[PDB]
């Protein structure tokens, strides 16, 4: 099977910035074929043979490279341009897909605006207790959170979700989840949530009761 | 115009197997270089190609699917079929299905279908148990942060509006996160100004149609 | 290269027995095959006479009988005799030989 | 033990894409041994056969000469059958010419084609006895103007008296080559149609000359009446391809046998399978 | 006027993995205005050299194109061709036996 | 060879 490896697994350019994919084969192909997946979109053909621009693809896009070694260049970036592009091969017949480079647009750093919110009453009275912290409107999605119970350290009872890059400013939101049970949350107080950030100076807490 | 529509149950339980159909238009299959190919993303990750159906009944598969894939066609009626048989949770993806045309450069996969997500689990469907997210007593000199916690639903589909669509300037909804137990769990949050925390009404507005459940769960400040 | 030096023409009275010529130099394998042609001023190319190698012998049937074709390998000769000339036979004749492509220059023939 | 010398002429006509696209192709047998393209890089006959790359550069000269010779002579000529058959100019149009001998076992002349063709169908031919045209309804006019033109004596002249002996020597010079007769290579292949029915292929492969026979015997007569069969198909490497197949109702094929006839055979191949 | 008549094949018998001359011979049509590629799971293949254009008795062409190809268990060839009488492309599979 | 002279139809 040829096993196409993107590069950049991400990539950040800003509208303006030359952007250049590359897609590596692990055997000679002849032709590579890009695909761009807008998220909530089947994907769509994008450069149909090695450099041809398919149906209603901008005129900055541009395909290049042969053998085992392909690109895909944008001249000029537009914020239309952030997608996630797939290299495809059909020289061998177990088509290959890339893993996938998500173009996302760069953006100035911007700090996450730390919340915490304690579990609810109906909640609790439900058998489960989940403390939920968020980060608002940070553009770097290299945030990490880290959750303290009783100032004691807690690793492995959070589930982090991340939505898309807002379209309106190009920034991200984060949360994280911390669950517990009924006891296991009774037993604690002033539960509080530290996040680092390459914006954030230093460490912001947000704790409460 | 050319159009592709995959069908197919939405949730299956493990071991069952799996029906996918593609019905299209626009294209006959009989027609000398025309392809109907089957692609599935698994949740976000990337493509993979599954089987391949020709205009002479010729086959091909995914080596690393080939027992477990059967793809068949039905030019009279413009269908292609997919069996995936004794599927696991790691068939849980988007079906797409794929034209190829070898008569013009340019038409491998050249279009696509609007894919059929399938989740695969031994979960039953639930209703949300909608909880809310006080914003915090000690309220800044800024905006707050209001929300609510959609928890232990089934299947993935949910929608959270916020005063019945009427805030959705500012609301972040989050992807809906696997729990352990197999069911899904999503938080909506809005943010809005301090001086609108008390005095202001807020009301979040769930449409889980798989379970046939809408909620709307009033957010008030914490005491 | 290759030259066809023919001559032999001119101004003949009606029944003569005019005696074209021509030879090559320059290409020593010209001998292979060479034909005869003819082109009355407004008049296309017309075919008048071949022969091969071995001294085969072809004519038009305008020509059959009173024209005659002949060569000689040694001095790379060709000819063509013109018993009985016609009036209607007043034409610039042209010597070709068939390997080399090659037209000769033109010898005039012209009868009163 | 037949052979003989082809040339073929392909004139098109483009209408607004340059001046016409004229190739020319000689063939002795089914060896191609000379060609001409005039969209090619080089505006010369290319040798297409080694046993004629040595032939002296006079002779190149004069084949080049020849040829260019009939490309003008073409252009001339679609520009005449244009206004002949009254047709617009904007219309894309072909000619087609092929002239050459015939050649017995006795190394004599046997046979002399000129044909010429216009749009793909017969416009005029030089008959049998090399002395008469056979023409169409507006190719009566060339007939009358090659009469007077006395061409149909010249192309007699050329088929009878130097075809065949160019002809001989492109066989003395491709004795291993043009007197070779490759024996096919022949098998018979097996798949299943349904459980009630399978086909069974008789196949012919890499045999010169292009002429063969493949009859399905049905343990007796000829079954070239159920028998799919495919036109005897270029190898490339010279040689020549050709397969029969008919439907055996699974499980009597030893009662099926092709027969393949061919120059190169000693005797007549007889498969079972 | 007249529609090709096409024969995807290979100069010798298909063994997988090694070398081979994937002809495609498209004969019988008129006029010679065609175009002719040989594709390789529907992309083209380089370095198509065909033959020069001849006819056959009856006036129709014939035209051989061959690549160098090697044939493998699952990747298909197929030839596509585009004349005057096509409404679209017909493209003939390459059948390893037939 | 080819044709030495080819009369225009």
């Amino acid at each position: 099977q040829i096993v196409l490896t993107q590069s950049p697994a991400i990539m950040s350019a800003s509208p303006g910035e030359k952007v250049t994919i590359t897609c590596s084969a692990s055997s000679s192909v002849s032709y590579m074929h890009w695909f761009q997946q807008k998220p909530g979109t089947s994907p769509k053909l994008w450069i149909y043979s090695t450099s041809n621009l398919a149906s209603g693809v901008p005129a900055r896009f541009s395909g290049s490279g042969s053998g085992t070694s392909y690109s895909l260049t944008i001249s000029r970036m537009e914020a239309e341009d952030a997608a996630t592009y797939y290299c495809h091969q059909r020289s061998s017949y177990p088509l290959t897909f890339g893993a996938g480079t998500k173009l996302e647009i760069k953006r100035t750093v911007a700090a996450p605006s730390v919340f915490i919110f304690p579990p609810s009453d109906e909640q609790l009275k439900s058998g489960t207790a989940s403390v939920v912290c968020l980060l608002n409107n940070f553009y770097p999605r290299e945030a990490k959170v880290q959750w303290k119970v009783d100032n004691a350290l807690q690793s492995g009872n959070s589930q982090e979700s991340v939505t898309e890059q807002d379209s309106k400013d190009s920034t991200y939101s984060l949360s994280s989840t911390l669950t517990l049970s009924k006891a296991d949350y009774e037993k604690h107080k002033v539960y509080a949530c530290e996040v680092t950030h390459q914006g954030l100076s230093s460490p912001v807490t947000k704790s409460f009761n | 115009q050319v159009t592709l529509k995959e069908s197919g149950p939405g949730i299956l339980q493990p071991s069952q197997t799996l029906s996918l159909t593609c019905s299209f238009s626009g294209f006959s299959l009989s027609t000398s270089g025309m392809g109907v190919s089957w692609i599935r993303q698994p949740s976000g990750k990337g493509l993979e190609w599954l089987a391949h159906i020709y205009w002479d009944d010729d086959k091909r598969y995914n080596p690393s699917l080939k027992s477990r894939l059967t793809i068949s066609k039905d030019t009279s009626s413009n269908q292609v079929f997919l069996k995936i048989t004794s599927v696991d949770t790691a068939d849980t993806a988007t079906y797409y299905c794929a034209r190829v045309y070898y008569g013009y450069d340019g038409g491998f996969f050249d279009y696509w279908g609007q894919g059929t997500t399938l989740t695969v689990s031994s979960a039953s469907t639930k209703g949300p148990s909608v909880f809310p997210l006080a914003p915090s007593s000690k309220t800044s000199g800024g905006t707050a942060a209001l929300g609510c916690l959609v928890k232990d639903y089934f299947p993935e589909p949910v929608t959270v509006s916020w005063n019945s669509g009427a805030l959705t300037s500012g609301v972040h909804t989050f992807p809906a996160v696997l729990q352990s137990s197999g069911l899904y769990s999503l938080s909506s949050v809005v943010t809005v100004p301090s001086s609108s925390l008390g005095t202001q009404t807020y009301i979040c507005n769930v449409n889980h149609k798989p379970s046939n459940t809408k909620v709307d769960k009033k957010v008030e400040p914490k005491s | 290269q290759v030259q066809l030096q023919e001559s032999g023409g001119g101004l003949v009275q009606a029944g003569g027995s005019l005696r074209l010529s021509c030879a090559a130099s320059g290409n020593i394998s010209a001998v292979y095959t060479m034909g005869w042609y003819r082109q009355a001023p407004g008049k296309e190319r017309e075919f008048v006479a071949a022969i091969d190698y071995g001294g085969s012998t072809y004519y038009a049937d305008s020509v059959k009988g009173r024209f005659t074709i002949s060569r000689d390998n040694a001095k790379n000769t060709v000819y063509l005799q013109m018993n009985s000339l016609k009036p209607e036979d007043t034409a610039v004749y042209y010597c070709a030989s068939y390997y080399h492509g090659y037209w000769g220059q033109g010898t005039q023939v012209t009868v009163s | 033990g037949s052979h003989s010398m082809r040339y073929f002429f392909t004139s098109v006509s483009r209408p607004g894409r340059g001046e016409p696209r004229f190739i020319a192709v000689g063939y002795v047998d089914d060896t191609q041994f000379v060609r001409f393209d005039s969209d090619a890089a080089s505006q010369r006959m290319e040798p297409r056969a080694p046993w004629i790359e040595q032939e002296g550069p006079e002779y190149w000269d004069g084949e080049t000469r020849k040829v260019k010779a009939h490309s003008q002579t073409h252009r001339v000529d679609l520009g005449t059958l244009r206004g002949y058959y009254n047709q617009s100019e904007a219309g894309s149009h072909t000619v087609q010419r092929m002239y050459g001998c015939d050649v017995g076992s006795d190394w004599r002349f046997l046979r002399g084609y000129h044909q010429y063709a216009y749009d793909g169908k017969d416009y005029i031919a030089l008959k049998e006895d090399l002395r008469s045209w056979t023409a169409a309804d507006a190719a009566q006019t060339t007939k009358h103007k090659w009469e007077a033109a006395h061409v149909a004596e010249q192309l007699r002249a050329y088929l009878e008296g130097t075809c065949v002996e160019w002809l001989r020597r492109y066989l003395e010079n491709g004795k291993e080559t043009l007197q070779r007769t490759d024996a096919p290579k022949t098998h018979m292949t097996h798949h299943a149609v349904s459980d009630h029915e399978a086909t069974l292929r008789c196949w012919a492969l890499s045999f010169y000359p292009a002429e063969i026979t493949l009859t399905w015997q049905r343990d007796g007569e000829d079954q070239t009446q159920d028998t799919e069969l495919v036109e005897t198909r270029p190898a490339g490497d010279g040689t020549f391809q050709k397969w029969a197949a008919v439907v055996v109702p699974s499980g009597q094929e030893q009662r099926y046998t092709c027969h393949v006839q061919h120059e190169g055979l000693p005797k007549p191949l007889t498969l079972r399978w | 006027q007249r529609t090709p008549k096409i024969q995807v094949y290979s100069r010798h018998p298909a063994e997988n993995g090694k070398s081979n001359f994937l002809n495609c011979y498209v004969s019988g049509f008129h006029p010679s205005d065609i175009e002719v590629d040989l594709l390789k799971n529907g992309e083209r293949i380089e370095k198509v050299e065909h033959s020069d254009l001849s006819f056959s008795k009856d006036w129709s062409f014939y035209l051989l194109y061959y690549t160098e190809f090697t044939p493998t268990e699952k990747d298909e060839y197929a030839c596509r061709v585009n004349h005057v009488t096509l409404s679209q492309p017909k493209i003939v599979k390459w059948d390893r036996d037939m | 060879s080819l044709l030495m002279w080819i009369t225009q139809c």
